[PDB]
């Protein structure tokens, strides 16, 4: 029998993986703060990585990648993208990005170089704003580091993709959320099954001040939206109706046209860290699921915005997941007495 | 380094001379005191329980108290009668008649003096004393009364020494007198001021290993001894043999007590022998010792939890094996450790085995549950303290019914301190 | 990556490679300590004794 | 030439003393009863290994080494064991019990009986001494003797001895081989109380040299003559360059230098490959390069940590065998390709190097092989802060609900300076990690 122990209760995934686990009758739960569990389904903040492995007669085994964080807070990844040479500045599936510092290293003097040639360049020139509420999507800069400064914590401002792929009917706007999750091995396995985020108002490209029908937060829809639901129960598309209307409307799948670009860029990313985050040979074990966001160009062509490490699934797929990552993450290392996941390799 | 050890009364007594008979059997030394044996650790720490004297001989530092000479003269002509030197005998003619008072406060009184000039005498002869180990019952007379009066004076003669008892607890199914209680309880009331740990003994234990596992249907005294000197040959291996782990009474007290008055010990044996042939598995061993089956105190472990926890293993057998066992008896039931002390189970292995058995495990649990004994014991009292009932034996004495109400008050208060740490 | 100061002898040789540049109390005070703690001891000695006189 | 003073506290620093001083005459060709014919120089000499030897009119190498325990049953094995003519009697010191396991009975009670005793002793061996530059202190953090006697004996050196550099040799608790469950009291006390006297301290985990010899050596159940046979090693590889000839870490002082730019972050972390049994059969020899990237593998290091999850503030390797330059330089820059290793701002991405051509010399019928070539990387990173957070949350646990303080209080401490200790550390994590996050 194995041990476990529960350090995020406000975690909705693992909440299910503990429910999960405890049903399987090879499970128990023991005291948070008890160091003699084989499992850690740890806290999001200040999780005690240096404690774990040290307990005698105990494989020991945690729910996140110290280090991972340098994919998953947005400043953060904008420098790893940019610094690495094996994504490159050139990187050809990340939107041009700049980290800027409040007014109370910083690249708002490199930022207004590119700027006012794409000013000058008449092109459009819309750029969003946001760090890791409170948003800003601008035309011109003087608006963009003004508001920067009124806040107080470091921001990434970044080329607003002015011409996304618009589903009808609606003329509306979307996210592609996929999760992965890498296992102790390191192998990056992808859920079969991803969602769309969509907007439930027509993409108005007129005022910017509008966060409607620009902004795919499953949170400002239900509350400030008109007819949130209209279209699709909860504002979510799963993927058998989206490539359903990629092969009506625009005579491709969704594997040819959009998840090849995402099954690259996943693996870039995380074969690009791999090194530093890895646990191949350390005295306790990681595995950890991520929720790449992604945002599709009217040229069908793939981009990466964030990186969640401590993503919540859609209500129809907790089972699904959380099962998987029982089967793949915790019973590959902790056994007990046709897969949902597409497995990265190249 | 040395120990000095006292034993008192017919309890005392009793149990003492069996546990002189096997380790002094397990040492190599014959009831004459010559050295027979074969190998080299038996000599090794000779000389933590015995004195050498003229012609290579080994004399244990013993003194045998009592108030009465009938159980006295009953070790001399025992089997290693001959073995104690006969200065270290000391003795009265009265009796305690099983009378707290009369041990403590009258009879005992006349007869301390002397016993302190023994130990005096065995103390001054020793290179560093560590300290001293009693052995008696806590029902009796002369054990419990005169017993925990010797442990007092001790500690004021030396009061920067050990004191470390084998308090062998009564109980209804095995009792001489119904004043058990009121004895038991004005001792407890001693020992949790003047002692560093005690291991209880409870006869309540003993009787049901007697009867429900070795299947004895009319147990004896001796039945009953016979688990005790088990027992304490277990829980003085680390003392008495060289080890990795180098050990004393006073390491002992330290690591194993948190808190000054929590010093009464559970202690286990495995496997239970009667007075066989089948060889044990370190995994049956680990997980016998933990039974609450294989404990000599009444209580239930699994009604407390462990406070620190000591489990020697006796014989050859896989020094990785113990280790895994330990392990996962910890890691499968931490719910029963406190959290708060860190890796609280430690684990010494002696390659030397008991008297015929291939391998044995012996287990000291200092554990909240303990506190059942106590409350078990306070409840016998109050019974008949409610009605005043046989005190006039005590009043007789010279006492008064304010010490027992304060005995029995320490011994709530007691229990209540082990109720704290159970649920902190 | 330039490599400084090699000194070499029959035993071996020793060097630096750099990849990139930067980007008491007193013997009173003591044995007041050590018998301030002898005094406590003293004290709950003492305290034990006047007890068991008691 | 400027000699050393070895001093051994406790049963832990006497056993790994006896280990090291074991293989220091292996290596030097000085025989047990202390005789080294290839020292021409009969009766003296300033030749390097003169550093932690002196000698007599008649020929005799006897180490620079004093043992200190309060309870004679360890250092007794030093005065009938194979080395007993090494060692002159009067540097074999020994009290009548120990501290069980007590920091304040060792620091208190009965070290304040015994310092003077050692100063004394120590005098008499600094006595002997042209140009004394300092003290190698070996411990345990765990046992009573090893932390309480420690802490006193750094104060004391520090008042008679300002001037004079004292390193530590520190054994880190680990459970699989710990004696007392009060260790990490002892060692936040006797870390508290010494840090300031204390100029460069390597600790020693003992969960990883454990590891390493149940993984490398396929020893099942180590035991201290196994642990200590491998710490030794490491041990002269790090004081190689104190007793023979070379330019890098010559004298104490250069340790700090290269080691220790803050005074308080003296904790060097050290990682030793390869480590290779002797039942191997079929063994094939490590390059330069593989060597060098052992280095940089947690299960190679003195103390389980992430240096991934650190910075660097100094970084320094030492060969013994068959090793030149220009390989040491090719495996640097692959390795630097291929894995983590951030400095702190303001120090130099680089490694100081030192190659002695001598390799290792290991005990004849020990469990560690000869190999043509090995190295120990001293390796200043924030991460090795990780096992003080390890230990400081044990203290932690116990000291919330007070258990075991009374034993200490009764030796005349008074609990606070359990806070004052804890108190201590909790600057030290956080120096940690601004220094590196
Ligand atoms: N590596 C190694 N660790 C040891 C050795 N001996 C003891 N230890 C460790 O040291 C700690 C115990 O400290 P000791 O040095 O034995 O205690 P002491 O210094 O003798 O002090 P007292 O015996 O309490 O008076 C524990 O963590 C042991 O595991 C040894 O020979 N090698
Ligand atoms: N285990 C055990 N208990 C005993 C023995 N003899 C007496 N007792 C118990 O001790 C109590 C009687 O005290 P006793 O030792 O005879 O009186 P004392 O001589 O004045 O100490 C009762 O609880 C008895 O059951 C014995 O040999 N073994
Ligand atoms: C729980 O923590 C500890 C408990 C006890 C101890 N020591 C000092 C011991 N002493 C003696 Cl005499 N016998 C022992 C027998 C054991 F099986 C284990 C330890 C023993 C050390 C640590
Ligand atoms: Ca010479
Ligand atoms: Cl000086
Ligand atoms: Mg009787
Ligand atoms: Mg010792």
């Amino acid at each position: 029998m194995y041990t476990f122990v529960v350090r995020d209760e406000n975690s909705s995934v693992y909440a299910e993986v503990s429910r999960l686990l405890l049903a399987t009758g090879q499970w128990k739960r023991l005291r948070k703060d008890n160091p003699r569990f084989n499992l850690m389904l740890g806290e999001r903040n200040r999780l005690p990585f240096g404690r774990l492995g040290h307990e005698p007669g105990l494989v020991q085994l945690v729910n996140y990648y110290r280090g991972a964080d340098k994919l998953c807070r947005k400043a953060s990844l904008v420098k790893l993208i940019k610094t690495s040479p094996e994504l490159s500045e050139s990187c050809t599936w990340f939107p041009e990005s700049y980290v800027i510092y409040p007014t109370n290293t910083d690249e708002r003097e490199v930022f207004l170089a590119a700027y006012n040639r794409r000013r000058e360049g008449r092109e459009g020139n819309v750029w969003i704003a946001k760090s890791s509420e409170g948003i800003l999507i601008s035309s011109e800069a003087s608006e963009l580091l003004d508001f920067i400064d009124e806040q107080g914590q470091v921001h990434v401002i970044q080329k607003y993709l002015e011409k996304p792929l618009l589903l009808e009917p609606g003329h509306r706007k979307f996210d592609i959320r996929s999760w992965v999750l890498v296992d102790h091995l390191y192998n990056i396995y992808l859920y079969r099954e991803g969602v769309l985020r969509t907007s439930s108002e027509p993409y108005n490209s007129a005022n910017f001040q509008d966060k409607t029908c620009h902004l795919t937060n499953h949170c400002i829809q239900k509350e400030y939206s008109k007819n949130y639901g209209r279209y699709e129960e909860g504002n979510e598309m799963f993927f058998e109706e989206f490539n359903q209307y990629l092969m009506d409307a625009l005579n491709t799948t969704l594997e040819n046209s959009i998840l090849l670009q995402i099954k690259h860029i996943i693996r870039s990313c995380l074969m690009c860290i791999e090194p530093a985050i890895s646990t191949k040979h350390l005295h306790y074990q990681s595995f950890q699921l991520f929720g790449f966001d992604f945002m599709v160009d009217e040229e069908l062509k793939v981009w990466l915005i964030e990186v969640n490490g401590a993503p919540a699934c859609a209500q129809k797929l907790y089972a699904e997941l959380c099962q998987g990552i029982v089967d793949v993450a915790i019973s590959s290392v902790f056994p007990l007495a046709t897969s949902i996941f597409i497995k990265l390799h190249h | 380094r040395e120990i000095v050890h006292i034993q008192a009364g017919q309890c005392g007594n009793q149990i003492g001379a069996k546990f002189w008979e096997v380790i002094s059997d397990e040492h190599g030394i014959d009831p004459t005191g010559s050295y027979h044996g074969d190998s080299d650790l038996q000599l090794e720490r000779i000389n933590v329980y015995y004195n050498e004297a003229t012609g290579n001989k080994y004399v244990p530092r013993a003194i045998l108290v009592d108030l009465e000479p009938g159980t006295m003269d009953s070790v001399r002509s025992g089997p290693f009668g001959q073995i104690f030197r006969p200065d270290n005998f000391v003795f009265g003619q009265s009796g305690a008649g099983n009378n707290w008072a009369k041990g403590h406060y009258t009879e005992g009184a006349e007869l301390v003096d002397s016993v302190l000039d023994v130990v005096r005498k065995e103390s001054e002869s020793c290179d560093c004393l560590q300290g001293f180990q009693l052995t008696h019952s806590l029902g009796g007379g002369t054990g419990s009364g005169m017993g925990t009066l010797l442990i007092s004076k001790i500690r004021e003669e030396y009061p920067d020494r050990i004191m470390n008892t084998f308090s062998v607890m009564p109980s209804p199914k095995v009792s001489d007198t119904v004043v058990e209680p009121y004895n038991a309880t004005l001792s407890v009331h001693q020992l949790v001021e003047n002692t560093d740990e005690t291991y209880c003994i409870d006869n309540e234990a003993l009787y049901d290993i007697c009867f429900r596992t070795l299947k004895l249907t009319t147990p004896t005294y001796g039945d009953l001894n016979h688990l005790v000197s088990a027992t304490m040959s277990g829980v003085t291996t680390c003392l008495r043999f060289p080890g990795q782990l180098n050990a004393d009474l006073r390491k002992l007290a330290v690591n194993m007590v948190p808190f000054p008055r929590l010093h009464f010990f559970m202690p286990g044996f495995a496997p239970l022998t009667s007075r066989q042939y089948r060889a044990l598995t370190v995994p049956e061993l680990t997980q016998q010792m933990f039974d609450s089956k294989n404990m000599m105190a009444a209580c239930d472990p699994r009604h407390g939890r462990y406070l620190t926890v000591a489990a020697i293993f006796r014989g050859r057998m896989s020094m990785k094996e113990v280790d895994e066992q330990m392990l996962n008896v910890q890691n499968k039931n931490s719910s029963y450790f406190v959290e708060w002390i860190p890796n609280n189970v430690k684990t010494a292995v002696c390659d030397i085995p008991p008297r015929g058995l291939k391998m044995s495990a012996t287990f000291i649990g200092n554990s909240t549950a303990i506190q059942e004994l106590f409350k078990r014991i306070s409840e016998q009292f109050t019974a008949m303290f409610r009605r005043k009932a046989f005190l006039h034996w005590y009043t007789g004495e010279g006492m008064d019914e304010m010490e027992f109400t304060e005995a029995e008050s320490n011994m709530n208060d007691l229990v209540s301190e082990y109720q704290q740490y159970q649920d902190a | 990556m330039e490599v400084i100061e090699l000194n070499k002898c029959t035993s071996g040789q020793s060097f630096e490679v750099i990849l990139k540049p930067p980007s008491d109390p007193s013997l009173e005070e003591i044995q007041k300590k050590l018998e301030a703690a002898e005094e406590r001891r003293k004290y709950q000695e003492a305290e034990l004794l006047k007890h068991l006189a008691e | 030439m400027r000699e050393c003073i070895s001093i051994h506290v406790g049963q832990a620093g006497v056993q790994i003393g006896n280990a090291c001083w074991e293989l220091y005459c292996l290596e030097h060709g000085i025989q047990p009863d202390g005789q080294m014919p290839s020292d021409k120089t009969i009766g003296g000499g300033d030749d390097s290994f003169n550093t932690f030897f002196s000698e007599t009119g008649a020929g005799k190498h006897v180490p620079r080494a004093v043992f200190v325990d309060l309870e004679p049953t360890v250092i007794d094995e030093v005065r009938t064991g194979t080395y007993r003519q090494l060692f002159h009697p009067e540097q074999l010191i020994t009290g009548k019990e120990d501290a069980a396991n007590n920091y304040a009975r060792g620091h208190y009670t009965i070290g304040k009986e015994i310092i003077d005793l050692v100063l004394d002793r120590i005098r008499k061996l600094a006595d002997q001494c042209t140009g004394l530059q300092g003290f190698l202190v070996f411990h345990s953090f765990g046992g009573g003797t090893g932390s309480g006697f420690t802490s006193l004996l750094m104060e004391r050196l520090s008042v008679d001895y300002g001037k004079k550099s004292k390193l530590e040799f520190s054994i880190y608790p680990a459970p699989q081989v710990s004696t007392a469950v009060v260790e990490p009291y002892n060692s936040i006390l006797t870390t508290h109380t010494t840090l300031e006297h204390s100029d460069c301290a390597f600790m020693v985990d003992n969960e990883a040299i454990y590891d390493i010899c149940r993984r490398n050596l396929d020893i099942e159940r180590p035991t201290y003559t196994n642990l200590n046979r491998l710490i030794s090693q490491i041990v002269s590889s790090i004081t190689a360059s104190l007793r023979f000839d070379g330019a890098l870490n010559v004298d104490l002082t250069e340790f700090q230098t290269n080691l220790v730019p803050y005074p308080r972050i003296h904790f060097p972390l050290a990682t030793y490959a390869p480590v290779i049994s002797a039942e191997k059969a079929y063994h094939e020899q490590l390059s330069v390069a593989e060597i060098t990237n052992a280095c940089f593998e947690p299960a190679n290091q003195m103390v389980k940590c992430d240096p991934r999850h650190g910075k660097y503030m100094a970084c320094c390797l030492l060969y013994r065998g068959d090793v030149v330059p220009k390989d040491v330089n090719a495996a640097i820059a692959t390795i630097k390709t291929k894995r983590s290793i951030q400095f702190v701002d303001w120090c130099p991405t680089g490694f100081k190097v030192g190659i002695n051509y001598q390799p290792p010399t290991v005990v004849p019928g020990g469990d560690l092989a000869k190999v043509q070539r090995a190295v120990c990387m001293l390796s200043n990173t924030t991460a090795i802060a990780e096992a003080w957070a390890r230990l400081d949350h044990k203290f932690d646990l116990m000291y919330a609900k007070r258990a075991f303080v009374h034993w200490y209080v009764g030796e005349g401490m008074e609990e606070g300076e359990f806070s004052e200790a804890r108190e201590d550390m909790a600057a030290l994590e956080k120096d940690y990690e601004e220094v590196g996050v």
